[PDB]
DNA sequence: GGTACAACTTGACGACATAGCGTGA
DNA sequence: ACGGAGTCGCGACTCCGTTATCACGCTATGTCGTCAAGTTGTACC
């Protein structure tokens, strides 16, 4: 599809050594700002297609990765330069703010 | 008659200096100021007042002032200073006897009290209530240290005598005098025809109500119990603590390998709205929105101002106007009902019984009632209940703030205070070491907790032998009181029937109940008017079965409804009905007891409890006072160096640590004779019975 | 350009007030 | 004073009900006061 839904094993095997810009969303079922930011991410997955990797990760059905990275607030978008953490921001941004954040890292 | 007050350097365990003592006399109407060097003259003035047949009045003198003066007189002059019982009058006991209900009258006056004295029987609280309070010595000393500049220590003001402490003692004496005159302004408890400030001690103890003498004898006996104390077994408690800590770690490991962790939404501050319109939505947990943040920082260079050079990136990782959900990685705590309830929802169980704030009832009944599809979690529910029980035992024993290992002094003896009046019904309450919280003989490890409590842990001061503990209990107290009340209705038939075997065992056979204490719980719930849901919860069945048993016992004993109707027509005027409340007019706020107190009533369906609990409390109180008086007059000696000591008066049951089994048998026979004397004195229409046991600890004595 | 400054904000910490629930009689 | 329920001749008309009780302790959890420290607009030379 447009945004790849990952698990912990798929994250560890196809993110840390994927050699590309990877953006991972952290989302829960009961909230809710992720429901706000998800059509924005669906629009960015078509606007900036062919230059980065956009993915989502459920913190509820995958209890491994999020305690390893230590997340205090959701939603939080992490930019992965060759898998490792390069820059991130906490909150539910807008489309222009997210495009500015992606342009401020490339 | 004189009114005195003292000032020591510490409490009863560390008193070593007499600062000042102020005496007011009615025959002179003058203030008698003393010095730290006037301790012998103070004791000689007290002995002259006793020899003149006068009455000396203190404030909480039975618990602190009299043994403090005794210990100071011993450790300073080595002279035997022992004041008689009848020549000492407490204002605290008279205040607790006359004004027995402060919580229902202190509001409307809080405009006076600072706020911390809400329902306080202290000496300063009456100083604010009587509008006679000129500062506080502790606040004056704190202001003094903050004026000098050095730091405040809470014990330095009781180390040095000064004019501030002298004037504070004068203020204490005049507040005690005004409070004594206010309590002697009463008409029911004290007849105003005789000026009680100018009588003899025999005239004062004879020309008043019996309740004042009962209260003062009870206060003297409880102060003797406080200076006696109760033994302890430190090594057994520490071994039990190590065992319960190891089992707690074992069950915590089992529950952490059974269950897992999750995320908790705790941390939100601001408000979330509808993203389309702006309407608030209660269907989301609390989230937070920052107010300062962005992407680029402030332009400082010339090309940054021109937009050529990009500014610094957002390091703080928050943007102004981006709502997020501040969560935390909560670990599953089995001591958290909310966590247990969350896991039972995730297991697939639907809660039924709810509370008033939305969260469902989580207790032992519903933890037995939960039936899920997973056998491992179904077995782990029992581990959760056992973890909660062991956590309760450890929090009672050592890890709590009011811990036994924290409150046992250097002699190995527990020193826990007891309020004589306490509740409004007359039943005594227990202070910060609470001896009522000690578990029974069927709870897990409560047998070891009661086996760690015995009189065998105190060796003799001369021979060095473990003593013998004697425990005496009464059976069917309130039930025989009920027979005494409704004998005038049923011609004494229930009082004749109650003496035929054990009434609780007979009710257990009649109701087909498993245990005798379950039968006791059921008959007490039927006596005090429980609802059908409560009766079904006790019997383990439905409300139809509860109504069947209620109607069966009500048709068996029809006089209870007649007694309730008699009380309802006696003290209650009318009763209105609100949808959430119940406006009931009485025009009679109290019921005269056996001695004649104004025992305050709270509820029209609790006036029966207000009667029966006060009756049982007065019977037990005058019973132990008469038992102590008879054991004194038969020739024995009360104390550690004597023969016996009182160490437990929790409810309707005493523990007596004697020297030999023959002495314990004499104490049991004396208690039986005192019980028969009370039953003959108060015109008891039935027979009163006791039950004495003889064991080394509570494992045999109860 | 520069430079002090002052309320705002973020995060942490401690005292305090309920909440069912558990012991006893 | 409206829900639970006994009843009039199964729907509705109408009659009844409505607390277990005093003590203390406690770990969980939300509220709010207090404080350390940047910070970001900002006013003027
Ligand atoms: C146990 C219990 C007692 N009480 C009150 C009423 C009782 O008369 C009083 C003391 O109860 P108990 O002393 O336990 O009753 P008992 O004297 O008949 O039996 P035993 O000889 O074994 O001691 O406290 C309750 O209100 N609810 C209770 O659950
Ligand atoms: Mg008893």
């Amino acid at each position: 599809d447009k945004i790849i839904h990952l698990t912990d094993d798929s994250f560890d095997t196809d993110v840390l050594k994927a050699d590309g810009a990877i953006l991972v969303d952290f989302w829960a079922e009961w909230c809710g700002p992720c429901k706000m930011i998800a059509p924005i991410l669906d629009e960015i997955a078509d606007e900036y297609q062919g230059k980065l990797t956009v993915a989502k990760l459920n913190i509820d059905q995958n209890p491994g990765t999020a305690p390893k990275y230590g997340i205090r607030g959701i939603p939080t978008l992490l930019l992965f330069k060759n898998g490792e953490v390069a820059a991130t921001k906490v909150g539910a941004l807008s489309k222009g703010q997210l495009k500015e954040f992606l342009d401020a890292n490339l | 008659m004189i009114v005195s007050d003292i000032e020591a350097n510490a409490l009863l365990e560390s008193v070593t200096k007499f600062h000042c003592g102020v005496i007011y006399d009615y025959s002179t109407a003058e203030y008698v100021s003393y010095r730290p060097s006037d301790f012998g003259a103070y004791l000689d003035a007290l002995e002259a007042e006793v020899a003149r047949g006068g009455l000396i009045v203190f404030h909480n003198g039975h618990k602190y002032d009299v043994p403090a003066l005794t210990k100071l007189a011993k450790l300073q002059l080595n002279r035997e200073f022992h004041l008689p019982r009848e020549n000492c009058i407490d204002t605290l006991v008279l205040s607790r006897l006359i004004h027995s209900n402060l919580k229902d009258t202190d509001m409307g006056l809080l405009r006076k009290l600072p706020g911390k004295r809400f329902g306080s029987h202290a000496l300063e609280a009456w100083g604010y209530r009587l509008g006679e309070m000129k500062g506080e010595y502790k606040d004056d000393f704190k202001r003094m240290l903050e004026e000098q500049g050095e730091e405040y220590v809470d014990g330095m003001e009781w180390w040095n005598f000064n004019e501030e402490m002298m004037d504070y003692n004068v203020q204490d004496v005049v507040v005690t005098k005004a409070l004594l005159e206010k309590l002697l302004s009463d008409k029911h408890y004290f007849p105003p025809e005789i000026d009680f400030t100018d009588v003899g001690y025999t005239t004062f103890w004879s020309e008043s109500l019996e309740a004042v003498d009962i209260e003062h004898r009870a206060a003297w006996l409880l102060a003797k119990q406080e200076r006696n104390g109760f033994p302890f077994d430190t090594k057994a408690i520490e071994e039990l603590y190590v065992e319960l800590a190891a089992r707690r770690s074992e069950l915590l490991r089992k529950l952490t390998e059974t269950f897992g962790s999750w995320y908790q939404p705790k941390g939100g501050t601001e408000m979330f709205c509808h993203p389309r319109t702006g309407k608030p939505l209660p269907k989301y947990p609390r989230i937070k929105t920052p107010k300062v943040g962005g992407i680029f920082k402030k332009p400082k260079n010339k090309a940054q101002r021109e937009g050529r050079e990009p500014c610094e990136l957002d390091t703080r990782e928050y943007v102004a106007g981006a709502p997020y959900t501040p969560v935390e990685h909560v670990v599953f705590n089995p001591s958290s009902r909310d966590h247990i309830q969350k896991k039972l929802q995730e297991a697939g169980w639907v809660p039924t019984k709810y509370t008033d704030k939305g969260a469902p009832v989580v207790d032992d009944e519903v933890l037995e009632g939960v039936r899920v599809d997973d056998p491992e979690k179904q077995a782990a529910i029992d581990l959760i209940k056992e973890y909660l029980m062991i956590q309760k035992r450890i929090g009672q024993s050592a890890e709590g703030d009011k811990a036994w290992l924290r409150y046992v002094a250097e002699d190995g003896k527990i020193h826990g205070s007891v309020n004589p009046n306490g509740a409004v019904t007359g039943r005594a309450t227990h202070a910060f070491p609470n001896l009522a919280q000690i578990p029974g003989v069927r709870s897990p490890y409560g047998e070891q907790c009661r086996a760690a409590f015995g009189a065998e842990h105190h060796l003799d001061g001369i021979t060095g032998k473990p003593w013998v503990q004697a425990g005496i209990d009464a059976s069917g107290l309130e039930l025989r009181c009920l027979a005494h009340f409704m004998a005038r209705f049923d011609n004494g038939e229930y009082a004749h029937e109650i003496l035929n075997g054990d009434i609780h065992t007979k009710n257990q056979i009649a109701a087909e109940l498993p245990t005798r204490d379950n039968a006791k719980t059921f008959i007490y719930g039927f006596l005090y008017g429980a609802g059908d849901e409560k009766i079904g919860q006790i019997v383990g069945a439905g409300k139809e079965r509860g109504k069947e048993l209620k109607k069966k016992f009500l048709e068996n004993t029809p006089a209870i409804a007649a007694l309730r109707e008699s009380i309802q027509q006696t003290l209650v005027e009318s009763s209105q009905w609100v949808a959430g409340e119940q406006q009931v007019k009485w025009k009679r706020r109290w019921i005269k007891g056996l001695d004649g107190r104004k025992v305050h009533v709270r509820s029209p369906h609790a006036a029966l409890n207000t009667l029966l609990q006060s009756a049982g409390a007065l019977i037990c109180k005058l019973w132990i006072i008469k038992t102590e008086e008879m054991l004194v007059e038969k020739g024995l000696k009360h104390g550690w160096d004597g023969d016996f000591a009182y160490m437990a008066w929790v409810h309707d049951e005493i523990q007596v640590g004697c020297r030999t089994e023959e002495i314990a048998q004499v104490v049991i026979e004396t208690a039986q004779e005192a019980m028969r004397w009370v039953g003959d004195h108060w015109n008891f229409r039935c027979l009163l019975d006791t039950e004495g046991k003889m064991g080394p600890n509570w494992a045999i004595c109860h």
